[PDB]
RNA sequence: GUAAAGCGCACGCAGGCGGUUUGUUAAGUCAGAUGUGAAAUCCCCGGGCUCAACCUGGGAACUGCAUCUGAUACUGGCAAGCUUGAGUCUCGUAGAGGGGGGUAGAAUUCCAGGUGUAGCGGUGAAAUGCGUAGAGAUCUGGAGGAAUACCGGUGGCGAAGGCGGCCCCCUGGACGAAGACUGACGCUCAGGUGCGAAAGCGUGGGGAGCAAACAGGAUUAGAUACCCUGGUAGUCCACGCCGUAAACGAUGUCGACUUGGAGGUUGUGCCCUUGAGGCGUGGCUUCCGGAGCUAACGCGUUAAGUCGACCGCCUGGGGAGUAC
């Protein structure tokens, strides 16, 4: 994506952090 | 503060009193101490003492008669950026006289009770209340 | 040397800075209460409890926590007085008319539930109601005597029942708390920087309070 | 850039004594030594914009110290900017 | 912040503000005084019209200006300092901070070779396509261009845009340990200058994939779209331009003050560092949360709290970020 993957890896840190 | 060393002390006095501190410290001045006398003798605060030579730091010992603070709201009026000067008759009254103002009169810094008795207006340092 | 010089503290690191001054300073990763400074608001609370008992104090012994529960029911009885050795039922102060009818219901249980099982309609169904609403009377064990509106309050903690103080101050009843150090002492009335755990300690506190209230009538 | 001895000589002759790094003429001439060095860099690259920010920062601080010389003590100003050729 | 509204970000002239002590001046300021502020209007105490409107006496008022004489706290000037503001040096610590050079290997593609073979691909089924020649598949090599798997992170750096292979050359900041040195050298900044993702343009190269446009095949009621097969500009490089973005933390910069907890990253001081660290201290940083603030969500020592100095902008929706 060149701009999503830094967003999902900085969103799903809402998914898979706790 | 970097451009208003007196609104800075007033902010000290009414930040360190929401937090309910007994005493506050700041780098002193001659005008800061001139104010501190007028505050501490109208009973708005216990007593102070200045100390230091290279860095003479003013420390006021704040007062409060309950959980409530005796100093309700001090307001910096003559801001550098809008300097406010009054005459001997247009001197502000604070809460219709219940609270105190601090002005710089030609015979020094004092309240407005006394600088209105003295017939000599000044430079409105701050409303004390 | 006494109780104060026996119980030390609580609150490893999750501390509440509203009661900042009450601690000497943490040692061994736990906070230590200014134990010596606790007796000036021991004896003052003791004296006022004596005065309230002189006015026939209507005083609560809130004992919601596990261990103090029977450890306080014994007290109120030795205090000839009230307690809540169980959960603080939500609103036992503000919702008083509700528990007013509830204690009417419980007095009905202790008067006519005996009478109902006698001959009224059934044997077995009335027995079921007995064995169930005996649990209701097991609830509300302390308050059950008088018309309500107690004079003052002697809760044994703050955080576990912040709702209790939140109701008594909203109504204007003097909370004679024994704050933990984890707690939130802004709401209480006559805060006591004690330690709420170490059941030995709370037994000592309540024994002193009982000694005061049993003859506060002078 | 500039070396330790290269700054040491500047502090030496332009300071009123050894270890007078702080006097404004020492700072001025040390900054201008560095600027004169870096013109040779920035004539080579011309696409290094994340260093002309630093070059501009020190040219701006050099002008700001120079104006302070001008007000505070004119004689040192007018004796320095010809020892440097400065204030073209 | 989300309602309209923080310039994309810096640097900076003019401008606006300015720590602290003493001396001086007395411009601002303040007090008093003297003139003057036309009359009428306005207000006050009256008076005369049978009352009133109306007329009218005297006062007050005209919040101003100029001159003079005092004060000197605060603001300004001039002079002398001071060290806390700001900056230089000694010293190390970290880093995808830049710019210029090479360099490696995988991976797509293409080409040459060998083996041998009828399908390959493609999707929700399909043809176009590629192929019996030797395709796909396999290993052997060779050319080229473009990006750097793993580490990798709620990580790090940068004024923003942005910056990830490795190594060197030049360089820019930042932070921390003690020190030393200047003495207010400061903050903000209309105009101004410079950087400015991606597209896009200009002149010459390059061009592996990818691919607006364009072709051909399905879909659908229709398909100029999604979908497939090709595919040009562009994407890459140098120089020049463009100047924009949901350029966003939708939070301007700077400073001071104001309960706590848990992490992260990078220095450092002391402690048996025994060590991992414990006790502390810095910086940057993510997440909770009462005070307080908010319409609210929410912010909450990195504030949207309590103040100060400057700058930019807002003023119902559309028309319109449009015409000129």
């Amino acid at each position: 994506f060149y701009e999503k993957p830094t967003t999902e890896r900085k969103r799903a840190k809402a998914s898979a952090v706790k | 503060s970097m451009q208003d060393p007196i609104a800075d002390m007033l902010t000290r006095i009414r930040n360190g009193q929401a937090a309910n501190k007994a005493a506050v410290t700041m780098p002193s001045s001659k005008l800061k101490v001139a104010i501190a006398n007028v505050l501490k003798e109208e009973g708005f605060i216990e007593d102070f003492k200045v100390e230091g030579d290279t860095k003479p730091e003013l420390e006021l010992t704040l007062k409060y008669f309950q959980g409530k603070a005796v100093v309700e709201s001090i307001q910096r009026v003559s801001r550098p950026g809008l300097r406010i000067y009054k005459r001997k008759d247009e001197l502000p009254k604070v809460m219709a006289g219940l609270g105190i103002a601090v002005v710089s009169t030609s015979k020094g810094v004092m309240t407005d009770r006394a600088a209105r008795q003295a017939g000599l207006g000044g430079e409105i340092i701050c409303y004390v209340a | 040397m006494l109780k104060a010089g026996v119980h030390f503290g609580h609150q490893t690191r999750y501390w509440n800075p509203k009661m900042k001054p009450f601690i000497f300073g943490a040692r061994n990763k736990v906070h230590i209460i200014n134990l010596e400074k606790t007796v000036p608001m021991f004896n003052e609370a003791l004296a006022e409890l004596n005065k309230i008992a002189s006015r026939k104090g209507k005083i609560l012994f809130v004992g919601t926590k596990r261990a103090a529960s029977e450890a306080v029911k014994d007290a109120a009885l030795s205090c000839d007085q009230f307690f809540v050795n169980h959960r603080w039922l939500g609103g036992m102060l503000t919702n008083w008319k509700t528990v007013r009818q509830s204690i009417k219901r419980l007095k009905d249980l202790e008067t006519q539930s005996q009478d109902g099982t006698f001959d009224k309609l059934t044997k077995k169904e009335a027995l079921m109601r007995t064995r169930e609403l005996e649990k209701l009377e097991n609830s509300l064990g302390g308050i059950k005597d008088m018309g309500g509106l107690p004079d003052a309050l002697f809760v044994i903690d703050a955080d576990h029942e912040h709702i209790a103080i939140k109701e008594a101050n909203n109504l204007g009843i003097p909370v004679f708390a024994i704050v933990d150090t984890n707690s939130d002492p802004d709401g209480v009335d006559f805060v006591i920087p004690g330690n709420d755990d170490a059941i030995r300690a709370v037994t000592l506190y309540l024994g002193a309070v009982a000694a005061t209230v049993r003859e506060g009538r002078s | 850039s500039l070396s330790t001895e290269a700054t040491a000589k500047i502090v030496s002759e332009f300071g009123r004594d050894a270890n007078d790094t702080g006097s404004t003429e020492v700072q001025v001439a040390l900054l201008t030594a560095q600027i004169n060095h870096l013109q040779g860099h920035f004539a080579e690259h011309k696409k290094d914009h994340h260093s002309r920010r630093g070059l501009l920062r020190m040219v701006s601080q050099r002008r700001k110290l120079l104006d302070y010389l001008k007000r505070k003590d004119v004689a040192r100003y007018t004796r320095l900017i010809e020892r440097l050729g400065l204030r073209r």
